[PDB]
Order: C-alpha cells, then structure tokens, then sequence
C-alpha cells in the first residue's frame, strides 16, 4: 500500500520510454557489452562470410527505474520486456553482414536500484577477412568490429570483459578448423566523430586433412603409371604405342582433377601454395610425360649357278638384316636408360621439392599462431 | 480561406472502406494501364515469369473536391495510400505472386476529384509457353489482371490501345524477343461459369526468341562429327589396315561424345522449356548418324577374313608359293573393297539427304513462321 | 449477463490482469509451469554439420491466478479462448538447438481453464544443430541432446517440470530412431549466484546408413575386382592382348577415380568415419596397385613383356641361330610361374577380401555385443 | 437518413468477433468447406511438393447477422468486410507445406437471413505423400486431409459439401495423368483422450505418372549398347581379327552404361519412383556384364587364339612340317563354331531375357493401361 | 523549468509529421542526394545485380523547424528521429531491384535555423547495365539513374550534390576494374506533357572485367594441344609408325576441348563477355577441328600405308622381285617429303592463325591497356 498504486503510477505518469538514462552531454551511461559465444555454425572461408551464435548481454543503470517498497523492497529483481531503453543498433564494420535473431524486443532483467541485465543468444550474419588467407598454416588474424548504426558515441560509453574472453570460448566442436585466441580491442576511429566500433581479432587456425591424402596417391600413383611409362620402355619396348594410350589417360585423369580442384575452392579458397606447386608438379608430369612422349617420337623409323641363286639368297637375307639392324642402331635405348633416371632426377627432384615445400609448409609457417 | 475548417470538416465525415459510388446501380468509373518495364524471370516450361509493371491506377471520387483553400490553392496534392479507394491488383491467369511495391504508395487528387497513382511492381506470374512458344511461331502470352475484390457492378476497369506495346521496355537481355502486345478491356465470365462480371485486363504478348548461340556449336562439331565418322567412311579407303579398329576408336570416341551431347543440351531444355520439333531432327538424325556408324564397322565386320632330289622338293617348295598363294587370293576375293568404297558414296548422299532433308526443312520451320 | 460484463470488465485480461505482470503470487518460489514435448515431424536431417529441422508441439501449463473466472465466466463455460497477448505464454526458448528462432509455435491461441489454469501448445518448426559430433556415425550413432524451457523466469519467477521421438519421426530420413528418454530438471550454474529456469532435457539417441550404398558400391568391386582378378587369369589364356590389356588399365583406372570423386561429394554432405572410408579406397587401391602391378607384371618381361652343302648349312645356321633367339623369348616367358600368381593372387584376394569383411564383423560382433 | 447513424453505430458496438457463433450445447458451429481447385502452377513428384490453387468455399451461418429493413430492407444481399468473422486455422493435414495465400483482407457474403460464404483464391504449398510409388502406371492416391487446426470437435465442425473431381481442373501440362479423385468426410475421436475431436476432408488423389522421356532414353542406349554387344557376339564370326577390338567397345560400353547409371542416379532421385523399377535395368545390364564377362572370357577363352643335298631339303621342309601343324594348332582352337552358339545362345538369352525385360514391362503396363 | 512541459507539447500538438514542408507555389520543396558507396559487397555480372553500401547524404529545410531560445537556445544543433520527416521516395530508375537498406527508423539533425540532413547508412540491391558489352576488355559504362520517384517538379525535386569516383569504394574482391565514372544532373521534360518533371542523378560505371586466374589456364592447354597437335604434324613426318595411336589422341583431345567447353560457356553463362570474345575461340578452335579433319584425313590419305635348275632360280627370283615392286608402292603411298610440307604449311598456319589470333589479341590489348 506504501504510496504503492502512489508510486507505481507516478512512475508510468513521468517515465519516458525513449529516453536515454543520461543527462545532458557528458560521460553518457556506461553500457556493458559482453557475449558468451554459444557456437559457430558455418565459416564461408571464401568469401569471409561468419554465420555464428551468442549471447548478447547488455547492461548498464536506469536509475530512472529505482523502485520502492514493493517493486524496490518487495522483489529485488523482475523481468520486463525490453523495447523502453536505447537498444545498440549495433552493425559490424567488416562483418554484420545481415540483420538480428533473438537480439532486440526481448525481456530483460531490471535490478533494484536500476541495474539492468538482457541476455539473448542470437544467430548473426556477420563477415570477417578471413579473406583467401584462411588455409596457410601461417593463417592471418581477423577484425570483427561491432557497433551501433544510427547512434554516435556521444550519450553512451561502450566498455568490455575479457580480450584474451577468448573465440574458443564457444569455438564449433563442428569446426573442419581450430583456434588460438581472440583479442578484444575498444575503438574509435577518428575519421567519423561517432566513437564506434570495437575490434575483435581471429587469430584463427584451419587444418581439416582429408582428401589430399588420395590426392597424393594421384600424384604418386599417377606416378606409378608415369614412372611406369618411363619405365615401361626399356620394360616393354612396344610400349611404343600403349605408351601413348597411358598419356592419353593420364592426361583425361590430371584434366578431370583439374575439374574437382577449381569447384572445390569455389568454396573455401586461399593461397596457391599446395595448388601453385603441385600446378609445377603438375605442368611436370604433364611436360615430361609429352616430352618422353616426344622422346618416344624421335626415331624415324621406330617413332656355280646352282650356287648363285644361293648367293642370291646369301644376300637377300643378310643384306635388309643390317637394314632392320639399322633400325637397331637407330632404337637402342640409350635415351629411355639416361632419361628415364633423368626421370629419376626430375621426378624425385621436383618430387622431393614439393614434398619438401609441402614439408616446409606444415611446419614452418605453424607458430604465427598469434 | 477556411483551409484547417475544410480539411478538418471532412475529415470529420471523410470515410474510409467505402467507395465513391453516387449510387448503387451505376459503379464508378475506374481507369487502369501497364507499361512494363522489366521482364525479369522467363521460366517457360513452368510458364511463369516476374515483371515490373507501371501499375496506372486511375479512379473518380469527388468526395473530396475541394474550395480555394485546396483546390484553388493547388491543382495537385499527393496524399497517403491508406487514404482512398484503392485497386488490389492481380493477374488472373498470370499473377502467382502478390504485388511487391505496387500498394502502399502515395496516389494523386487532382482538384476536381480526379485521381491517379501508379506504383511500380515486380511480381510472379504465369503466361502461356504450354509446349509451343519455342517455335518461330510464337504463342501470344495473354495475361488479364483485375482488382481481385469487387465485381464490375460497382467497379468498372478503362483501358485504351489495343493494337499499338509490350517491347515498349522489354528486356534487351532476354534470350527472346516481342513482335506485338495487344490489349482489350473485358467483361468476367469464363468457362468454370462465374457470373456478376468483374471486368479485367487482357495483355497480349506475342513474342519471338530462339537466337541461337548453341546453333553452331551444333552445326560445326555435327559437321566436324558427320567429317569425322565420314573419315570412318571414306578414311578407311585411304587407311592402312591397322585400321579396321582405327575406326572403332573412333566410334568409341564418336559416342562418348555423343550422348555426353545427349547429357549437356538435355539439360538445357529441362531448366528451360521445351518442344519436340528441332528434337526430332537431332536425335534422330543423330540416331542415323550413330545407326551408319556402327552398321560402318558392321560394315567393317562383314567380309570373310579381312574383317631329282632336287626337284621333288622344288616341287613342293613351289607349292608353298602356290598354296599360300591360294591364301592370299583368300584376301582377294573376300577384300574387293565394293562395299567399302560404295559405303563412302552411300552415307556420303545419305549424308547429304539427312543434312538437306533436316537443314532443307529448318529452312521451313524458320520460313514458314518467318 | 450473471455479472459477465462487469466480471470479464473485472479481469479485462489486458487493463485489469497484469500481462506483462508474471502472476507468480509475488516473489517466491515459483509459478508452477510444465512443458510437454511431442515431434510431430523431422523433416531434414544433415549429419555433417549437426543440424535438424524438426515440427514440435509445445505443449504448455502453467496457472493463471488472476484467470479464475465466475459463473458469468467460469461456470457460464468452464472453458474458453483468449489470444496469446491476453494469456501469459511461458518464453520457452530451444536451449540448445533454437539457434533458429521458432516458428508459429509462437503467439499463437491458447486455452483458458476455468480456475485460471491456461493451455497453450501450437505447432513449431524448429532448426537444431543436435550432438552430431563425428561420432553421431559409428553403429551407436550417438545420442541427440535437447533442453526445453521458459527462457527469461528463473528459479524464482519459473519452474517448469516433466514422449518418445520415433512417435513423429520421419520415415522419410536416411536413419533410424532407437530411443527417445524424457527428464526435466532446473540448474544453477557457477558464475550465477541462484538456481533458475527449470527445462525439459530430451535425449534422442539415433541410428542411421543406407543398405543401398552398399548395393551399387560392392557390386562393381566384385565386378571390377573379377576383371582385376580374371587380368590375373587373363595373362595365361591370352597375353598377347598386351596393348588391350593396357587398353583396360586406362578404362579401368578413369572408372576407379571418379568413382573415388562421387565418394567425397556425397561424403562432403554426410560426414564419414575414417574406420569405413578407408576399407573403401584402401581395396579399391588395392586394386589400383595391382593394376600398376598389372603394368609391370602384365609387361615385366625383359623379351616376353661341297659347295652346295655350304650353302644350305649358311641357312642351317641362319636355323639355329635365330631359334636362340626365338627361344631367349620363351626363356622370359616365364610359365610355370603362372598359376602361382594368380594363385598368389586368389590367396591374398582372399586374405584381404576376408579381412575386410573379417574385420567387417570384428566390429560387426562387439556392437551386436 | 433511415436511422442511418442509429443503424451502423449500433451495430459496432453490440458486436464481436473474437467470438463465434456458439448456439447452445451441440452440433458445434455448422462449418461448410470444399475445395475449387482451378490451377496447379508447380508441384515437384520427388519432394512431393504442390503449390496450387483452391477457392476455399466456406458456408456456415451466424444469426447475428440477421436483420430487418434497415440492412436487409436496404439491400437484400450484402457483402461485409471478412475482418467481422472468426476465421478457422484450417490446414493441410500431412500436408500444409506453406501459408495459404489470398485469404487475408477480404469479402465476405451477408444475407438478410444470416447466411454466409467466402471462396478464397488461395493458393499455397503443400505436402503429401507420392514416395517412389507415385509416378508409375499403378498410381498411387495421395492421401490429402484438411480440417480445423487448433480447435476441436466442442467448438468448430466442418463437413464435405460435394463431390468434385481433381482432373476438373487438372493440369493438363503435368508430367502426370489423373485417374479419379474422391473426397469424403469424417471425425476422429482418439483413444487417447476420451474427447470428441476435429473434423477433416480427405482428398485423394489417384492419377498415374511419368512422361516417356527419360524412357525413350534408357531404351535406346540399351538396344544400341546391346548392338554393339550383338556386335560384341558376331565381330569373332566376322571378325573376330578384332577381339580386341572387342575389348576396347567393353572399356567403351562399360564405362558409358556405368555412366548410364549416373545419370539414374541422379534423375531417379531428382525425379521419384519405386525402386522395384530400376531392378530391371540392374540385372538386365549386369546380364550384358556377366554375359560379355564369360562371352569374352570365354571370347578370349582358347590357349593361343584368344642325297644329302636331298637331305637338307628335308631338313627345310621339315621347318615348315613342324610349323604347319603348329598353325593348324591355334586354328585348332578358335574353330569359328561356338562362336556362333554363343551369339544364338545368348542372342536367343538376350532376345528372352529381354522379352523377359519385355515381360513384367508388358505385363506391369497391362495392368497400368488399365 | 523555461517553459519546460509547455514547449514540449506545443511542439506535439501543431505539427503534423505527414505534411510536406511546401512553401507557395514555386520551388518545389527543395532536397538534395548525395550517395557515397562505402564499399561493395557482390555483384553478378551476368545477372547485373549488385549489393553495394550507400550512406545516403539526403538534404533539405523546413522552416517550420527553425527555433527561439527554447529549442535552439536549449542546445544548437540537436538529434530528432526520421518518423516526423516526409521521406523521397528514391528509386534508382532502371535499377531499383531492392529497398533501401537501413534507410528506416533512423534520425536526423535540426539546426538553430531548421537545416536537416537525413543520412541514413544504407546497403541495398541494384540493377545496372553490363549488357554481353561489360566483360569486354573495352568495357561499358553501367547507366544508373537516381531521382525522385513518385513526385513531380512541381511537388518535389531531387538535385546532386558533388563529383566523386566509383573506384573511390570500388571492391577490391571484384572480378572486374574500373576506369573512371562520373555523374551529371539532368531534369526530365518529356514531349508527352507540357509539364517540368523529376529531376536526377545519372551514374556512369566505367569499368573493365577478366581477373588473369582464366587466362593461364586456358591459352596453355592450347599450346600444349598445338604441340600434340604440332607432333600431330610432327610425329607423321618423322614417324607414320602411330599414326592410329595419334587416332587415340584425336580422340582424347578434342574431347578435351569439348569438355573445356561446358567449363568456359557456364562461364560464358557466369560472366558475361562480349559474344565477339566468343569467335576468338571459335574460329581458333575450329581450327584445330578444320585442321585435324584435313591433316589426320591426309595423315590417312594414302592407298595401303594410311640351265633348267638356273631358271627355277630366276622363277623364283622374279618371284621375290615383283613383290620387291609391291613393297615399294605402298611405300610411294606415304611419302615423307609432302608430309613435311603440311608440316610447314600449317605451322605458318597456326603462327599465322595463331599470330592472327593474337591479332585481335593484341590489338584492342592496345586499346584496353591504355
């Protein structure tokens, strides 16, 4: 009864709604902005586009609010629905790349002497730089930048938790990646008077190892039959022409990966790396296999009386022998020996290389995990 | 000049849902006109498409004709959707999609009581393209469109040219194109027996496509295709015999190509509409060409096989030469290449019959419709 | 007219009954609130990524102090209607699949008992990303996890207390639904200093793969493996086919490598184990090794792969001279070695061949355990 | 004038429509539906999707919308805004897939009496059953049901009004034909609960499938794949120099019917159909495979066919003895007479098997004609 | 405290937001556009559909806004939200495909004076000309009006506000570069009525497509294809021996350019190039169609290659020296001295072609890069 229907009543007779719990100009309400990330759903590691999920909790003081005996000191704490205070029409500088769900109109929790509390999990579209430098192991490091889009830092002060709280804090157990730390960065660039946005830095890590393990076995196996089309000659001569079927097929195979590669990335592109060598490695086995194929190519020719008839025949014979054994002088496997090592050197020179780069890549470039 | 009093006494009378109708037996007169402006989505085998129309609204209402203070003051104001009659629009045999910005906006009152609005509207729709408009004879797309709420005996529709045009703003980028848009204000009675008739809006469309880009990519490799097994026609005259199966890897490679054709532009057709016309010269001048191709290796398949001391043993020597002789002469007889040669001439005119009578007659279903 | 207008102006549900007022008869305990969950359908299934859309009916209880009504409400219908914006409608919130705000599930009708008890329960369309893990594919196929609950009442202003999910489970979806458990319960947690928002925890334990994979995806190994197995065979009735045998590895290896490329698309789109993706393109490797072996073995072969009398004994030795080497050939040939490879060829076939489905049932019984 | 001002603000203020019209403790409120289904614009048999269009004819009566000569007096039969009705949460059953489109905001039919109608254009997306046996000859009836959604039994009833066709208006540029459409009504009550529940209307839907294009297509491979194979049976006869040969059309063959049953695949599940179907295909095409695996096994089935002046001219005709017999040996195998009980052994099996093919596909389409 | 509540109120009480800031008939209400693309997000040239970031610069005065002592007195320059404001209809004219983005529920900036600014920060979805002439290496300039949608000259009047780059903000992401872009003010009268219409804001985009990635790829294959086929030139003259092998690679690598050409025609389909792009490969690659057909039909051109004692001894002799004769005519059937000069022929050819090919390559290379 204490001034009760008194108080209440006055209150919704002098509260204003789309008021801002400040007065005038000045050090504004300090507004405390932090969310506990719930789990990230899906990294469009192409386009730098991050669909994720959290909770947005807000809370600053309306000392406008204070209650009395029985709202105050008759329930401490009670739940009202938001829509009556300066909601963070926040956008991300890099990413919000789309709208709100479960962020804005929904309840909050009101304290006593005016504390308020709103936390709402959502699911926001947002993009960071992921950009084409998501796959090195080297990776790169993110600015997410969250911010109001119609109000100013000028009758409010954005203020934060943890910066170490880290990413991994919600990071998606269904993630074909992984993560270091999340760096968090109040800001106010300068070339707007709005004090605005606040930085938050990935330092992100993705290392999902799946298909270019029978990538490899292309690479090798696909070697296997090279190795074996520059083995097969001095193995199998008349390889000659069955040689050039082995092209054939292994030119449509290397094409038809050609095809994967290209669709693949479509999706999830980065640098070249793998691709900018094993491209070598490919315009390799692709100009060996066609200059060896013009090794096979290089030949012109492979690619008394009673007495006297006898003697007739004693040439006959011996005579065109030394002609097709001409031939013999003319395909003697001199080259196939000497280039199929040369083959040796190429292919586990070139091969130990990427191999090598490949090598260097995984361990190398791993520790800017920061 | 009374200017706050009139708006202020109307408005005190002004009435919202209910027609300007002086009477009941006689309707209002209501004028409507399209212009198109964007033909955005062709979907002919579904017969659908989305449009932005220049939805001309037009109407009489003289409830609010007004004095010097409105009237005089401006023969023009603008003034809110919300606040008038206003035309719910739809296409009944096209609109499948509800108006998109074609209500909502602000209409024209004249000073006299005359009103006109025109909002612009993308929406879906569905014309004809039943299994006819990939001709060269087109199908006229006739969509009528009325408000879909009160019927012609208290609403009347006014249109005008019928004879002038839908390529007024139709798309340069359609794989199409318009020769004609005719266009009649009607009376509602339709064959599921409607009655009260609520007049409507009929928008002819008779329009032409079908430039081809596909066309020589089936008009070279066809003749580059009808060349290549006319190699396997006439090539095999010329042709050692290490041949015979010359040809069939190119039958082999013939067909793969083939029905991969047969995978690739049936695509086509499926995303797009369809017609069986210029279908039934293609495959089957296709199914011809595969029917010569393979009779060719039958036709390489038919023939039988291709596809004292001294003297007694002189005697029989010579015989071996003579006896194999007699071999060889096997060849001869079985080899008199009559078939072979004549089967170049024969798929050659056949070549040229199929080519002439398909060629000949897509001069006719070009020139009959031209 | 038994006091109806003025009582119904009594609780004019929205001037005189507080909606936005919880009527949890002030600070205490709680209101007792109680959801009850029924699938009505699953739609969609991606077991990649951990996401479900699935139909719900939220079914919802609680009582409504200030809804008892009298005779000209109460007794004049023990039952009545009343919207969603004249009901108080619990915020039940998809704990942890909502991450995909409900649908029509949503300010919705709802029932009116006589002594303010309420009922609401409407249809919801829902999004999940359940417990998928890579493990939701060994046989078990995991166990699907689901909290439902009034999202914004605590322990204080909320308690929400305790269906099978086959009971609407799709039968249009590439698995199976074993189980479905059903247990409330309410929770505090360490950084909040009070319990709240009690829930209703659903466990959805699964199963699923197809047993039409198998179909299309063995028989060509059989298939294919019979030509690998019969190239074995083949080498003795006729290895004069050398450049058509060749022929063969190339149409044989271009079958084996797309093959291997409709696995990963269908697999990007489910996620597979690393157990069963192997004993696939382990064999089918086994195979590819073999058709290289084919290479060699089918071409490893370094060969294989008195003046009259004078006259006539010229060609006596142009006789024997060339049937060494006629016969150098056969000494490459290498015969009586042939049934052992494709003898050696069947034993391993049959060791490997077992092995898988002898490791195929090595896992085979331990679940069946 | 006639109590003009009397007569309408009476009328709101007395008046609600929250509320329906409850008569006392019984039949529930009389509710009349039916469906008037003119259009069927897209549906897709493998989601078994529809999105169509029926006029939702409702009829049920309100006494309080009785009245005397000033509303009926001043004209019969009048039409009221819908706003003043309780609408139904109707919905589709197992269906309901989408929103119905076109109701909101419309007219609704008052008579002097009371009673009322409201055909509603809707047009929405459903949801109903076609599986895998959808589109074949035997049809399948897609069980429809529609009634009130959140309302039972003690509130709302509804009850069919007429029998109707589907193919009154049925599409006639489906991929589909229609059979017969039924539609009766019921009530169910559930052991559940010892209520009285909702009311629905059962449609079904019996109408057979598939058009003949992918037909024409499976076949035509399949008599030309089983020419080449007729081929692969006489080439030994005609030309069996080409075995292989043979075996390049079987990496040929194979490799394009393996293909062929990508393309199944795909269609199959773009486009639904009992999979008892592709069963014929299966082992009929693996009966090509299992046929030319022991035709050209058995092809390739044969070991290699797959004085003393006196005195030397007896050592030389002796070389050609030995050898002459020898030749005689690999004849001895390929003896060019299985090699035609295999062509008529499995011409005659194809010719059977493929009347056998010919067979249930006959006979299933004996009973679809029907 | 001054007047507190009252000048509040009064405020509220006469002033309504809907009313256009008009002042006499003459000037229209004046307002200013100025759009300033913050930066792109996508685009698709194919669909020229762009979703682009604009902080719309929207200007004008209401001098019913301007202030004493109690308005601007209180603070200067304040912070009023839109609501109140009567907001230009904006439109992009043949654009629009989209809202405005953010354009809602936003404030603006009264001065002492009245002065307001509504600037918005919007991204939206446009429509802009790309026409087959915007991937062109001499590009097109996207056309895009902006102005005043649905009020006239008379009513209203939009007017620009200042020069500025599109390459200013352009994506750096994109696919395509920019050259330059300018826009001029224009006012449109049209000859239909006598009347002064809307006035706008014409865009021009100059901008040229192709990021380099395409090129590597594709020319290449066509050197590599130009060495096969330059040995299809080659291994002939040096070695008939393969000439079937050499059937195989026709096989494979017109295939090979057949299935590029699925690839680069959805990229055709993807991006849209200037159909005169399209000859390039045309001719080009028909080329190597024309060529083949001759050179592999002429590389097939060739008839077969593609005492008493004494006398029995001269029998025999002759025997072995007419079939001497034989050998030699099917060798003077493949020559290898015209071989060579289709060798020769062509590879001037192809450095004719192919330099002619790099022609109109180069040359409006010469006007591109520049």
């Amino acid at each position: 009864s204490v001034m009760e229907d008194t108080l209440l009543s006055v209150l919704f007779e002098n509260y204003n709604p789309k008021v801002r719990p400040s007065q005038t100009v000045g050090d504004k309400v300090t507004v405390r902005v932090g969310l506990t990330l719930t789990s990230l759903l899906i990294l469009n590691e192409k386009n730098e586009e991050m669909t994720t999920s959290v909770f947005l909790n807000l809370a600053w003081t309306d000392y406008r609010l204070q209650w009395d005996p029985a709202a105050y000191e008759g329930i401490k704490d009670l739940s009202i629905p938001s829509d009556d205070v300066w909601q963070p029409d926040i956008v991300l500088m890099n990413n919000n790349d789309g709208s709100f769900e479960i962020t804005l109109h929904v309840n909050v929790l009101v304290q006593h002497t005016g504390a308020v509390s709103w936390h709402p999990s959502a699911i926001y579209r947002s993009s960071c730089t992921i950009k084409v430098m998501y796959f090195p192991f080297d990776w790169q490091n993110c600015t997410m930048v969250f911010k109001s889009y119609t109000y100013d830092t000028s009758e409010v002060i954005l203020q934060h938790a943890l910066d170490a709280m880290i990413n991994q804090d919600a990071f998606t157990e269904n993630g074909q990646w992984s993560i270091e730390h999340k760096p968090s960065r109040k800001n106010w660039r300068s070339d707007d008077p709005s004090y605005e946005d606040v930085t938050f830095y990935l330092i992100i890590q993705r290392k999902p190892l799946f298909y270019i393990v029978y990538t490899i076995v292309p690479c090798i196996l696909i070697s296997i039959l090279a190795i074996l089309v520059f083995y097969l000659p001095p193995d199998a001569g008349e390889k000659m022409s069955l040689s050039i079927s082995a092209l054939l097929a292994l030119t449509v195979f290397l094409l038809l990966l050609a095809d994967k590669v290209p669709e693949t990335s479509l999706s999830v592109p980065i640098i070249i790396s793998y691709l900018m060598f094993i491209m070598i490695l490919v315009a390799f086995s692709v100009i060996l296999s066609v200059v060896v194929l013009n090794l096979h190519h290089r030949s012109p020719n492979t690619h008394e009386a009673v007495e006297a008839i006898k003697y007739i025949a004693e040439q006959l014979e011996s005579a065109s022998e030394f002609d097709d054994l001409k031939k013999d002088w003319q395909y003697v496997a001199m080259v196939a020996d000497r280039l199929f090592l040369y083959i040796f050197i190429t292919m586990c020179s070139i091969g130990t290389f990427s191999i090598f780069l490949d090598a260097s890549h995984n361990v190398p470039p791993d520790n800017p995990f920061a | 000049n009374e200017e706050g009093r009139l708006i202020e006494k109307l408005l005190g009378d002004y009435d919202k849902r209910i027609k300007p109708a002086k009477t009941l037996d006689h309707v209002i007169d209501v004028t409507l006109k399209l212009t198109l402006t964007n033909l955005i989505s062709l979907n002919e085998k579904e017969e659908a498409l989305t449009t932005n129309v220049w939805i001309e609204i037009q109407w009489n209402d003289y409830r609010l004709s007004w004095n010097t203070s409105e009237y005089e003051g401006i023969d023009l104001v603008r003034i809110p959707s919300e606040l008038l009659w206003l035309p719910d629009v739809v296409l009944e045999n096209n609109v499948d999609g509800q108006f998109e910005v074609a209500y909502y906006a602000n209409v024209l009152v004249y000073n006299d009581g005359s009103m006109y609005w025109l909002p612009p509207a993308i929406y879906r729709s569905t014309c004809p393209i039943a299994v006819t408009y990939f001709p060269f004879d087109w199908q006229n797309c006739s969509l009528v469109f009325r408000s879909q709420t009160y019927n012609a005996h208290e609403v009347n529709l006014q249109l005008s040219a019928e004879e002038g045009i839908d390529p007024e703003d139709f798309t340069e980028n359609g794989e199409w194109t318009i020769r004609h848009r005719p266009a009649k204000k009607n009376y509602n009675w339709q064959l599921t027996k409607d009655d009260i008739d609520f007049q409507e809006i009929i928008f002819f469309l008779i329009i032409q496509r079908k430039p081809l880009f596909y066309i020589i990519n089936i008009i070279a490799p066809c003749v580059l295709i009808s060349s290549l097994v006319v190699l396997v026609y006439f090539l095999p005259a010329q042709a050692g015999g290490q041949k015979c199966t010359l040809s069939i890897s190119v039958l082999l490679a013939q067909t793969i190509f083939l029905f991969l054709i047969a995978q690739k532009v049936p695509e086509t057709s499926l995303n797009v509409p369809l017609i069986g016309k210029y279908l039934i010269f293609v495959m089957f001048v296709s199914l011809v060409i595969v029917t010569n191709c393979v009779i060719v290796l039958n036709v390489s398949l038919r023939t039988p096989n291709t596809h004292s001391c001294v003297e007694a043993c002189n005697f029989i020597a010579k015989s071996t030469k003579e006896q194999n002789d007699s071999g060889s002469e096997n060849e001869n007889w079985v080899l008199i290449g009559k078939v072979i040669d004549k089967a170049c001439f024969w798929i050659a005119l056949l070549l040229f019959s199929l080519g002439t009578l398909a060629i000949f007659l897509t001069g006719h279903l070009n020139q009959v419709p031209e | 007219v038994n006091e109806e207008e003025r009582l119904i102006n009594d609780l004019l549900i929205v001037n005189k009954y507080n909606k936005h007022v919880r009527p949890v008869k002030h600070n205490n305990e709680v209101v007792n609130i109680a959801l009850s969950l029924t699938l009505s359908n699953l739609i969609s299934l991606k077991e990649t990524d951990e996401t479900l859309t699935t139909n719900v009916w939220m079914d919802h209880a609680w009582y409504d102090h200030r809804l008892t009504w009298n005779a000209s409400e109460y007794s004049d219908i023990s039952i009545l209607r009343l919207r969603p914006e004249l009901i108080w409608i619990p915020d039940i919130v998809l704990q942890n699949n909502n991450d995909g705000q409900y649908n029509v599930a949503y300010f919705c009708n709802v029932l009116v008992r006589p002594n303010g008890y309420v009922t609401w329960l409407p249809p919801a369309i829902f999004r999940s990303s359940c417990p998928i893990n890579v493990l939701y594919f060994p046989f078990d196929w995991q166990n699907c996890s689901l909290k439902f609950t009034a999202l914004n009442y605590n322990a204080n202003e909320i308690s929400m207390d305790l269906i099978i999910d086959p009971e609407a489970f799709t039968e249009n979806g590439e698995w199976e639904i074993i189980h479905k458990p059903a247990k409330k319960n309410i929770y505090g947690d360490k950084f909040p200093n009070g319990t709240n928002y009690q829930d209703v925890t659903f466990y959805l334990i699964i199963r699923r793969k197809p047993l039409f994979y198998v179909i299309n995806f063995i028989t060509p190994c059989v298939l294919i493996s019979f030509l690998a197995a019969l190239a074995f065979y083949l080498p003795a009735e006729s290895g004069e086919k050398m450049s058509t045998a060749i022929c063969v590895l190339l149409a044989q290896a271009v079958f084996l490598l797309l093959t291997s490329q409709r696995l990963p698309e269908t697999a990007l789109a489910v996620p597979l184990i690393g157990k069963y993706l192997m004993f696939i393109m382990s064999l089918v490797t086994g195979v590819v090794v073999n058709c290289g072996i084919v290479l060699n073995f089918h071409f490893r072969t370094p060969s294989t792969h008195s003046g009259i009398d004078s006259t006539n004994y010229i060609v006596k030795q142009i006789k024997e001279k060339n049937a060494y080497d006629e016969e150098v050939g056969n000494w490459n040939l290498v015969g009586q070695t042939i049934d052992r490879l494709s003898m050696f060829i069947i034993t391993p076939v049959m060791v490997l061949g077992t092995i898988f489905i002898f490791v195929m049932g090595n896992f085979n019984r331990p679940p069946a355990k | 004038s006639e109590h003009e001002t009397r007569l309408v603000a009476n009328l709101l203020e007395n008046y609600n429509k929250v509320i329906r019209p409850v008569e006392h403790h019984t039949h529930f409120v009389d509710i009349t539906v039916g469906l008037q289904l003119i259009q069927l614009i897209n549906v897709d048999e493998v989601n078994q999707i529809v999105e169509t269009n029926v006029r939702l004819r409702q009829q049920w009566i309100d006494v309080r919308l009785r009245w005397n000569p000033a509303d009926y007096g001043g004209i019969k039969k009048i039409r009221l805004p819908s706003d003043d009705v309780w609408l139904p949460d109707l919905v589709l059953y197992n269906n309901a897939d989408g929103d119905f489109a076109i109701v909101h905001m419309t007219k609704l039919l008052l008579d002097y009496t009371g009673k009322i109608m409201w055909t509603p254009p809707a047009i929405f997306k459903s949801y109903c059953e076609i599986i895998v046996t959808h589109f074949p000859f035997d049809q399948q009836n897609c069980t429809m049901k529609l009634g009130i959604w959140t309302y039972d039994g003690t509130k709302v009833s509804i009850s069919p009004e007429s029998d109707r066709p589907d193919l009154s208006t049925f599409m006639e540029s489906g991929e589909w034909v229609m059979k017969d459409y039924r539609g009766w009504k019921h009530w169910v009550y559930y052991t559940c609960c010892p209520d009285t529940p909702y009311l629905d209307i059962t449609y079904h839907f019996i109408m057979q499938r598939i058009p003949l294009y992918f037909v024409v297509n499976v076949i035509i491979p399949c008599l030309l794949f089983s020419f080449l194979t007729v081929l692969v049976f006489y080439l030994p006869t005609d030309s069996g120099e080409k075995m292989t040969l043979s075996i390049s059309v079987l990496l040929s063959l194979t490799v394009f019917l393996l293909v062929i049953v990508e393309l199944i695949p795909s269609t199959s599940s773009a486009v639904p159909l009992i999979g008892k179907y592709m069963l014929f295909t299966m082992i009929f095409v693996i009966s090509s495979i299992i046929v030319t695996v022991v035709v050209i096994n058995t092809h390739h089935r044969s070991p290699s066919t797959h004085s003393a002046i006196e005195g030397v001219k007896y050592i030389a005709e002796h070389m050609k003895s030995d050898e002459e017999s020898s030749n005689a040996a690999e004849e001895w195998k390929y003896v060019a007479m299985v090699i035609d009980h295999i062509l008529l052994c499995v011409f005659m099996l194809i010719c059977i098997i493929g009347t056998v093919s010919v067979f249930a596909g006959r006979l299933i389409e004996l009973s679809q004609e029907g």
